[PDB]
C-alpha cells in the first residue's frame, strides 16, 4: 500500500526504504495495477529501473489485460519504452480487446514510439477482436506521417 | 452495424471511470487511477437493433491531447456526470456544457445529465435542482449508482436513443 503510493508519487528514497524493509514488488490494487505499472504510467525512469532490478514482473496484466508497455506507449514515455523493451517485455501483447501496443501508440499519435516498437520487431498488420489494424487506425485519424511510416 | 461515439465528461472523483467499467465489464472497481484516459468498445442491442459503441473515459484537462480533441470534435453523444454529495461538481456542469457546445458548434449536440453515487444517504444536491437544470437544458436526466448498477445501462441507452433522434 505504501509502495504503490510511493511509486505513484515518484519518491526514490521512500521506495528504496520500503523495498529494503520487505515490501513485495508484485503487490497490486483492486484493478490490478502494480508498482511497475504506476511507475511506467507516470514517467519515473529511475523507479522503473530499481523495480526491474529488484525482481518485478514485466508482463503483468491488470483487469483489462494491459501491460506496463501498454501504459508507457499510451502516455508517450520513450525512455521507459526502450528500458522495458531491453528487459524482454512482450512487444506483441494483447489486452481484453486484443490491442497491440502499436495500436495504442498509433491512435495517440506517438510517431517515435511507433518507430521504436517497429525497430524492436512487431507485426504491422495485427487484427484486434473488432477486425481493425494500425493502418486502419491511421486511415480513420487521417494522419499522413503515420501512414507513411506504416506503408514503408 | 453502426459506430456511435460517446464521450463521458464531468469533474474529478465523480465516478466516470466506475460507470464506464461497470458498463463494459459488469463489475465495480473500488479504486481506479485518477489520470488514466482510455477508449473502450462494446457491442450491444438496443430495442431491436444491434450496434457498436466506443466510449472515451475522460480524466481531465491538465494537458493537451490530440486523441481527446479529436473525440471532442467528432463525438456525437455526451454524458455529463456529477455527484449528488458534492455541489461543486454540479456547478461545473454549466462550464462543461458550454465547452462542449463551443467545440461542437452547438447545433443539436445530444447530452444526458447523470447523477452518480446515489447509494449514499448523505447528499448536498437534491433531485429538484438537477431535474430543473435538465429541463432547462432540454436533456434527459438519469440517477445512477455504480455500486448497485442502477441506471448504468439506462443512461447509455437513453444517450443512444437521443442520438438516433438527432439523425432522424
Ligand atoms: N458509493 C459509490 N461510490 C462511487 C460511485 N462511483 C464512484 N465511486 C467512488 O469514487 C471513487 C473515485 O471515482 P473514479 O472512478 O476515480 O471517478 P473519476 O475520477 O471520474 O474517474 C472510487 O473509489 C469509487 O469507489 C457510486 O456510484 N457509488
Ligand atoms: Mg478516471
Amino acid at each position: 500500500k505504501k509502495l504503490l503510493e510511493a511509486a505513484r508519487a515518484g519518491q526514490d528514497d521512500e521506495v528504496a526504504a520500503l523495498l529494503a524493509k520487505g515490501a513485495d514488488v508484485n503487490a497490486h490494487d483492486t484493478f490490478g495495477f502494480t508498482p511497475l505499472h504506476l511507475a511506467a504510467l507516470y514517467g519515473h525512469l529511475e523507479i522503473v529501473e530499481v523495480l526491474l532490478k529488484r525482481g518485478a514482473d514485466i508482463n503483468a496484466d491488470d483487469s483489462y489485460g494491459r501491460t506496463p508497455l501498454h501504459l508507457a506507449a499510451m502516455r508517450g514515455h520513450l525512455e521507459i519504452v526502450e528500458l522495458l523493451l531491453r528487459w524482454g517485455a512482450d512487444v506483441n501483447a494483447a489486452d481484453e480487446e486484443g490491442r497491440t501496443p502499436l495500436h495504442l501508440a498509433a491512435k495517440r499519435g506517438h510517431l517515435e514510439i511507433v518507430e521504436v516498437l517497429l525497430k524492436n520487431g512487431a507485426d504491422v498488420n495485427a487484427q484486434d477482436k473488432f477486425g481493425k489494424t494500425a493502418f486502419d487506425i491511421s486511415i480513420d485519424n487521417g494522419n499522413e506521417d503515420l501512414a507513411e511510416i506504416l506503408q514503408k | 452495424m453502426t459506430e456511435y461515439k460517446l464521450v463521458v465528461v464531468g469533474a474529478g472523483c465523480v465516478g466516470k471511470s466506475a460507470l464506464t467499467i461497470q458498463l463494459i465489464q459488469n463489475h465495480f472497481v473500488d479504486e481506479y487511477d485518477p489520470t488514466i484516459e482510455d477508449s473502450y468498445r462494446k457491442q450491444v442491442v438496443i430495442d431491436g437493433e444491434t450496434s457498436l459503441l466506443d466510449i472515451l473515459d475522460t480524466a481531465g484537462q491538465e494537458e493537451y491531447s490530440a486523441m481527446r480533441d479529436q473525440y471532442m470534435r467528432t463525438g456525437e453523444g455526451f454524458l455529463l456526470v456529477f455527484a449528488i454529495n458534492n455541489t461543486k461538481s454540479f456547478e461545473d456542469i454549466h462550464h462543461y456544457r458550454e465547452q462542449i457546445k463551443r467545440v461542437k458548434d452547438s447545433e443539436d449536440v445530444p447530452m444526458v445529465l447523470v447523477g452518480n453515487k446515489s447509494d449514499l444517504p448523505s447528499r448536498t444536491v437534491d433531485t429538484k435542482q438537477a431535474q430543473d437544470l435538465a429541463r432547462s437544458y432540454g436533456i434527459p436526466f438519469i440517477e445512477t449508482s455504480a455500486k448497485t448498477r442502477q441506471g448504468v445501462d439506462d443512461a447509455f441507452y437513453t444517450l443512444v436513443r437521443e442520438i438516433r433522434k438527432h439523425k432522424e
